Protein backbone atom coordinates (compact mmCIF):
# COMPACT_ATOMS: atom_id res chain seq x y z
CA UNK A 1 0.00 0.00 0.00
CA UNK A 2 2.91 2.23 0.56
CA UNK A 3 3.70 1.94 -3.24
CA UNK A 4 0.52 3.23 -4.40
CA UNK A 5 0.53 5.61 -1.86
CA UNK A 6 3.91 7.31 -3.44
CA UNK A 7 4.06 5.42 -7.05
CA UNK A 8 4.69 9.25 -8.20
CA UNK A 9 7.19 11.03 -6.36
CA UNK A 10 10.97 10.41 -5.61
CA UNK A 11 10.79 7.59 -3.50
CA UNK A 12 8.75 5.55 -6.46
CA UNK A 13 12.22 3.96 -7.14
CA UNK A 14 13.27 3.33 -4.24
CA UNK A 15 10.43 2.24 -2.39
CA UNK A 16 10.08 0.01 -5.49
CA UNK A 17 13.53 -1.95 -4.78
CA UNK A 18 12.15 -2.59 -1.51
CA UNK A 19 10.03 -4.32 -2.40
CA UNK A 20 11.16 -6.12 -4.81
CA UNK A 21 13.45 -7.99 -2.25
CA UNK A 22 10.80 -7.81 0.09
CA UNK A 23 8.67 -10.41 -1.69
CA UNK A 24 11.43 -12.63 -2.40
CA UNK A 25 11.39 -15.38 0.33
CA UNK A 26 7.42 -16.15 0.26
CA UNK A 27 7.45 -17.06 -3.61
CA UNK A 28 10.17 -19.01 -2.71
CA UNK A 29 7.89 -20.71 -0.31
CA UNK A 30 5.31 -21.04 -2.53
CA UNK A 31 7.39 -22.49 -5.30
CA UNK A 32 8.35 -25.88 -3.01
CA UNK A 33 4.88 -26.99 -2.05
CA UNK A 34 3.23 -26.42 -4.90
CA UNK A 35 6.14 -28.53 -7.54
CA UNK A 36 7.86 -30.35 -4.61
CA UNK A 37 4.99 -31.25 -1.84
CA UNK A 38 7.83 -29.98 0.30
CA UNK A 39 6.14 -27.14 2.94
CA UNK A 40 8.21 -24.09 3.86
CA UNK A 41 7.36 -22.20 6.46
CA UNK A 42 10.28 -19.76 8.20
CA UNK A 43 8.69 -17.93 10.89
CA UNK A 44 5.18 -18.10 10.48
CA UNK A 45 4.94 -15.59 8.13
CA UNK A 46 2.75 -18.35 5.95
CA UNK A 47 -0.59 -18.62 6.82
CA UNK A 48 -1.28 -21.49 5.02
CA UNK A 49 -0.52 -24.95 6.64
CA UNK A 50 -1.15 -28.45 6.16
CA UNK A 51 -8.28 -38.77 11.04
CA UNK A 52 -9.28 -39.32 6.86
CA UNK A 53 -6.39 -36.57 5.82
CA UNK A 54 -9.14 -33.56 5.89
CA UNK A 55 -9.13 -32.72 9.47
CA UNK A 56 -6.19 -30.69 8.84
CA UNK A 57 -6.09 -26.70 9.65
CA UNK A 58 -5.61 -23.66 7.66
CA UNK A 59 -4.03 -21.20 9.67
CA UNK A 60 -1.70 -7.72 -0.72
CA UNK A 61 -2.40 -11.41 -1.52
CA UNK A 62 -5.48 -12.37 -3.83
CA UNK A 63 -7.95 -14.26 -1.84
CA UNK A 64 -9.58 -16.13 -5.43
CA UNK A 65 -6.14 -18.11 -5.49
CA UNK A 66 -5.24 -18.36 -1.30
CA UNK A 67 -7.93 -21.89 -0.56
CA UNK A 68 -6.90 -23.08 -3.95
CA UNK A 69 -3.20 -23.60 -2.62
CA UNK A 70 -4.66 -25.22 0.53
CA UNK A 71 -5.77 -28.07 -1.96
CA UNK A 72 -3.25 -27.78 -4.65
CA UNK A 73 -0.33 -28.04 -2.54
CA UNK A 74 -1.64 -31.06 -0.43
CA UNK A 75 -2.59 -33.32 -3.60
CA UNK A 76 1.26 -33.03 -4.55
CA UNK A 77 1.92 -33.89 -1.10
CA UNK A 78 -0.26 -36.97 -1.12
CA UNK A 79 1.15 -37.96 -4.22
CA UNK A 80 4.56 -37.78 -2.42
CA UNK A 81 3.26 -40.15 -0.31
CA UNK B 1 -0.27 0.53 -12.32
CA UNK B 2 1.49 -1.90 -9.54
CA UNK B 3 -0.20 -4.83 -9.60
CA UNK B 4 0.96 -8.99 -8.59
CA UNK B 5 -1.03 -9.93 -10.79
CA UNK B 6 1.13 -10.32 -13.48
CA UNK B 7 2.94 -12.95 -11.18
CA UNK B 8 -0.31 -14.52 -10.47
CA UNK B 9 -0.32 -15.60 -14.23
CA UNK B 10 2.96 -18.15 -14.23
CA UNK B 11 1.48 -20.04 -11.44
CA UNK B 12 -2.74 -19.67 -11.42
CA UNK B 13 -2.04 -21.37 -15.16
CA UNK B 14 -0.64 -24.44 -12.88
CA UNK B 15 -2.93 -24.99 -9.97
CA UNK B 16 -5.95 -25.86 -11.77
CA UNK B 17 -3.72 -28.39 -14.15
CA UNK B 18 -2.61 -30.01 -10.54
CA UNK B 19 -6.55 -29.77 -9.36
CA UNK B 20 -8.35 -30.75 -12.72
CA UNK B 21 -5.75 -33.57 -12.80
CA UNK B 22 -6.76 -34.76 -8.99
CA UNK B 23 -10.11 -34.88 -9.80
CA UNK B 24 -9.40 -37.29 -12.74
CA UNK B 25 -7.43 -39.48 -10.34
CA UNK B 26 -10.57 -40.17 -8.71
CA UNK B 27 -13.01 -41.66 -11.16
CA UNK B 28 -10.33 -43.67 -13.56
CA UNK B 29 -8.49 -44.87 -10.78
CA UNK B 30 -10.07 -45.32 -7.96
CA UNK B 31 -13.39 -45.58 -8.98
CA UNK B 32 -15.91 -42.78 -7.33
CA UNK B 33 -17.85 -42.88 -10.79
CA UNK B 34 -18.76 -46.51 -9.75
CA UNK B 35 -19.19 -45.52 -5.80
CA UNK C 1 29.34 41.48 2.39
CA UNK C 2 30.04 39.31 -0.59
CA UNK C 3 29.58 35.93 0.41
CA UNK C 4 26.59 36.65 3.68
CA UNK C 5 25.33 38.54 0.78
CA UNK C 6 24.82 34.72 -1.29
CA UNK C 7 24.16 32.93 2.22
CA UNK C 8 21.68 35.20 2.76
CA UNK C 9 19.88 34.93 -0.53
CA UNK C 10 20.74 31.44 -0.55
CA UNK C 11 18.28 30.35 2.33
CA UNK C 12 21.04 30.82 4.43
CA UNK C 13 20.74 33.82 6.94
CA UNK C 14 23.39 35.32 8.83
CA UNK C 15 23.73 38.33 11.12
CA UNK C 16 23.83 40.82 8.58
CA UNK C 17 20.54 40.15 6.63
CA UNK C 18 18.71 39.31 10.27
CA UNK C 19 15.90 37.02 9.63
CA UNK C 20 12.22 37.62 11.33
CA UNK C 21 8.89 35.66 10.03
CA UNK C 22 7.41 39.45 10.54
CA UNK C 23 9.47 41.22 8.14
CA UNK C 24 10.96 38.37 5.98
CA UNK C 25 14.71 39.17 5.12
CA UNK C 26 15.51 42.44 6.37
CA UNK C 27 18.95 44.41 6.14
CA UNK C 28 20.41 46.06 9.44
CA UNK C 29 19.64 49.68 8.76
CA UNK C 30 20.98 51.61 11.21
CA UNK C 31 24.90 51.60 10.62
CA UNK C 32 27.37 53.93 8.73
CA UNK C 33 27.98 51.20 6.25
CA UNK C 34 24.75 51.77 4.32
CA UNK C 35 23.76 55.00 2.93
CA UNK C 36 20.61 56.29 1.00
CA UNK C 37 21.69 55.69 -1.88
CA UNK C 38 22.24 51.91 -1.44
CA UNK C 39 18.91 51.58 0.87
CA UNK C 40 16.94 51.39 -2.01
CA UNK C 41 18.85 48.49 -3.79
CA UNK C 42 19.75 47.09 -0.36
CA UNK C 43 15.59 46.79 0.50
CA UNK C 44 14.98 45.85 -3.68
CA UNK C 45 17.71 42.90 -2.63
CA UNK C 46 16.01 41.33 0.22
CA UNK C 47 12.98 40.41 -1.28
CA UNK C 48 13.72 37.89 -3.61
CA UNK C 49 15.60 35.96 -1.01
CA UNK C 50 12.77 36.29 1.54
CA UNK C 51 10.71 34.16 -1.57
CA UNK C 52 13.23 31.89 -1.74
CA UNK C 53 13.33 30.46 1.82
CA UNK C 54 9.34 30.80 2.01
CA UNK C 55 9.50 28.62 -1.37
CA UNK C 56 11.76 26.05 -0.24
CA UNK C 57 9.73 25.76 3.09
CA UNK C 58 6.98 25.12 1.50
CA UNK C 59 8.29 22.47 -0.75
CA UNK C 60 10.38 20.20 2.38
CA UNK C 61 6.98 20.56 4.50
CA UNK C 62 4.38 19.63 2.03
CA UNK C 63 6.57 16.73 -0.03
CA UNK C 64 7.14 13.37 1.71
CA UNK C 65 5.81 13.90 5.04
CA UNK C 66 3.06 11.27 5.66
CA UNK C 67 2.03 7.78 4.61
CA UNK C 68 -0.93 8.52 3.41
CA UNK C 69 -4.39 9.13 5.80
CA UNK C 70 -6.04 13.43 4.48
CA UNK C 71 -8.61 14.67 2.63
CA UNK C 72 -7.45 18.26 2.55
CA UNK C 73 -6.50 20.65 -0.60
CA UNK C 74 -4.07 23.21 1.53
CA UNK C 75 -2.82 21.57 3.90
CA UNK C 76 -1.95 18.00 2.08
CA UNK C 77 -3.22 15.90 -1.60
CA UNK C 78 -1.35 14.85 -4.42
CA UNK C 79 -1.18 17.91 -6.63
CA UNK C 80 0.08 19.84 -4.31
CA UNK C 81 2.67 17.82 -3.65
CA UNK C 82 3.01 17.96 -7.31
CA UNK C 83 2.71 21.98 -7.19
CA UNK C 84 6.22 21.85 -4.76
CA UNK C 85 7.54 19.26 -7.39
CA UNK C 86 7.35 21.85 -10.37
CA UNK C 87 8.10 24.15 -8.03
CA UNK C 88 11.67 23.60 -7.02
CA UNK C 89 12.85 22.83 -10.71
CA UNK C 90 11.40 26.33 -11.29
CA UNK D 1 30.52 -15.81 14.91
CA UNK D 2 32.87 -18.35 16.18
CA UNK D 3 29.92 -19.50 18.39
CA UNK D 4 27.88 -19.76 15.69
CA UNK D 5 30.58 -22.38 14.73
CA UNK D 6 29.94 -24.17 17.42
CA UNK D 7 26.74 -26.04 16.50
CA UNK D 8 28.46 -27.98 14.14
CA UNK D 9 31.67 -29.29 16.02
CA UNK D 10 29.00 -30.27 18.98
CA UNK D 11 27.45 -32.06 16.01
CA UNK D 12 30.77 -34.07 15.06
CA UNK D 13 31.92 -34.71 18.36
CA UNK D 14 28.88 -36.62 19.41
CA UNK D 15 28.85 -37.86 16.02
CA UNK D 16 31.97 -39.62 16.22
CA UNK D 17 31.87 -41.28 19.11
CA UNK D 18 28.51 -42.79 18.51
CA UNK D 19 30.45 -44.76 15.44
CA UNK D 20 32.78 -45.74 17.54
CA UNK D 21 30.76 -47.10 20.05
CA UNK D 22 27.50 -48.79 18.14
CA UNK D 23 30.76 -50.54 16.18
CA UNK D 24 31.01 -53.31 18.88
CA UNK D 25 30.12 -56.92 18.24
CA UNK D 26 27.97 -57.25 20.93
CA UNK D 27 25.15 -55.03 19.63
CA UNK D 28 22.60 -56.07 16.78
CA UNK D 29 23.62 -56.66 13.51
CA UNK D 30 21.88 -53.90 11.96
CA UNK D 31 23.55 -51.37 14.59
CA UNK D 32 27.46 -52.10 13.41
CA UNK D 33 26.43 -51.55 9.93
CA UNK D 34 24.35 -48.43 10.97
CA UNK D 35 27.38 -46.75 11.97
CA UNK D 36 29.95 -48.00 9.59
CA UNK D 37 27.48 -46.33 7.22
CA UNK D 38 27.92 -42.72 9.23
CA UNK D 39 32.05 -43.64 8.93
CA UNK D 40 31.24 -43.04 5.22
CA UNK D 41 29.80 -39.26 5.95
CA UNK D 42 32.27 -38.30 8.09
CA UNK D 43 34.99 -39.47 5.30
CA UNK D 44 33.15 -37.02 3.47
CA UNK D 45 33.19 -34.32 5.93
CA UNK D 46 36.83 -35.04 6.06
CA UNK D 47 37.97 -34.58 2.62
CA UNK D 48 35.60 -31.15 2.42
CA UNK D 49 37.62 -29.90 4.94
CA UNK D 50 41.20 -30.57 3.61
CA UNK D 51 40.02 -29.11 0.15
CA UNK D 52 39.19 -25.64 2.62
CA UNK D 53 42.73 -26.20 4.07
CA UNK D 54 44.46 -25.37 0.46
CA UNK D 55 42.28 -22.68 -0.15
CA UNK D 56 43.39 -21.23 3.55
CA UNK D 57 47.06 -21.55 2.63
CA UNK D 58 46.70 -19.45 -0.65
CA UNK D 59 44.95 -16.33 1.73
CA UNK D 60 41.51 -17.00 0.12
CA UNK D 61 39.55 -17.69 2.68
CA UNK D 62 37.40 -15.38 5.83
CA UNK D 63 35.54 -16.26 8.65
CA UNK D 64 32.39 -15.31 6.83
CA UNK D 65 33.40 -17.23 3.78
CA UNK D 66 34.08 -20.28 6.12
CA UNK D 67 30.97 -20.24 7.57
CA UNK D 68 28.95 -20.16 4.03
CA UNK D 69 30.96 -23.06 3.11
CA UNK D 70 30.16 -25.72 5.80
CA UNK D 71 26.27 -24.93 5.91
CA UNK D 72 25.31 -27.79 3.89
CA UNK D 73 27.45 -30.15 5.81
CA UNK D 74 25.84 -28.02 9.16
CA UNK D 75 22.76 -29.61 8.02
CA UNK D 76 23.17 -33.06 7.17
CA UNK D 77 25.35 -33.36 10.44
CA UNK D 78 22.60 -31.74 12.40
CA UNK D 79 19.89 -34.42 11.45
CA UNK D 80 22.80 -37.01 12.19
CA UNK D 81 23.76 -35.98 15.44
CA UNK D 82 20.00 -35.86 16.21
CA UNK D 83 19.60 -39.46 14.83
CA UNK D 84 22.41 -40.84 16.94
CA UNK D 85 21.11 -39.28 20.20
CA UNK D 86 17.91 -40.50 19.54
CA UNK D 87 18.75 -44.16 18.80
CA UNK D 88 21.29 -44.14 21.58
CA UNK D 89 18.50 -43.03 23.98
CA UNK D 90 15.95 -45.19 24.04
CA UNK D 91 18.52 -48.44 24.07
CA UNK D 92 17.72 -49.22 20.23
CA UNK D 93 18.10 -52.42 18.67
CA UNK D 94 17.09 -54.92 16.14
CA UNK D 95 14.59 -54.13 13.61
CA UNK D 96 12.88 -52.02 15.24
CA UNK D 97 15.77 -49.27 14.83
CA UNK D 98 15.13 -50.35 10.94
CA UNK D 99 11.93 -49.26 11.11
CA UNK D 100 13.10 -45.48 12.57
CA UNK D 101 15.42 -45.27 9.45
CA UNK D 102 12.50 -46.17 7.39
CA UNK D 103 11.24 -43.41 8.86
CA UNK D 104 13.67 -41.24 8.52
CA UNK D 105 13.90 -42.10 4.86
CA UNK D 106 10.29 -42.00 4.34
CA UNK D 107 10.45 -38.32 5.79
CA UNK D 108 11.95 -36.62 3.08
CA UNK D 109 10.54 -37.32 -0.34
CA UNK D 110 10.62 -34.72 -2.33
CA UNK D 111 14.13 -32.33 -0.96
CA UNK D 112 16.39 -34.90 -2.79
CA UNK D 113 19.36 -33.09 -0.16
CA UNK D 114 18.26 -34.70 2.78
CA UNK D 115 15.86 -37.10 1.41
CA UNK D 116 19.60 -38.91 0.08
CA UNK D 117 21.35 -38.90 3.27
CA UNK D 118 18.36 -41.08 5.00
CA UNK D 119 17.87 -43.24 2.16
CA UNK D 120 21.07 -44.14 2.01
CA UNK D 121 21.95 -44.79 5.84
CA UNK D 122 18.42 -47.56 5.11
CA UNK D 123 20.16 -48.52 2.05
CA UNK D 124 23.14 -49.74 4.06
CA UNK D 125 21.74 -50.83 7.21
CA UNK D 126 19.06 -52.92 6.20
CA UNK D 127 21.80 -54.96 4.44
CA UNK D 128 22.22 -57.59 7.32
CA UNK D 129 17.96 -58.15 8.10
Amino acid sequence: QEALHNCSNEHYPVLLSLLKTSCEPYTRFIHDWVYSGVFRDAYGEFMIQVKLYWTHGYVVFLKHIAHDIYVCGKTINLLKL
Amino acid sequence: VLMKRSITAPLAAHISLVNKAAVDYFFVELHLEAH
Amino acid sequence: MIHELLLALSGYPGSIFTWNKRSGLQVSQDFPFLHPSETSVLNRLCRLGTDYIRFTEFIEQYTGHVQQQQGQGGLHGIYLRAFCTGLDSV
Amino acid sequence: LVHRILPVAASYSAVTRFIEEKSSFEYGQVNHALAAAMRTLVKEHLILVSQLEQLHRQGLLSLQKLWFYIQPAMRTMDILASLATSVDKGECLGGSTLSLLHDRSFSYTGDSQAQELCLYLTKAASAPY
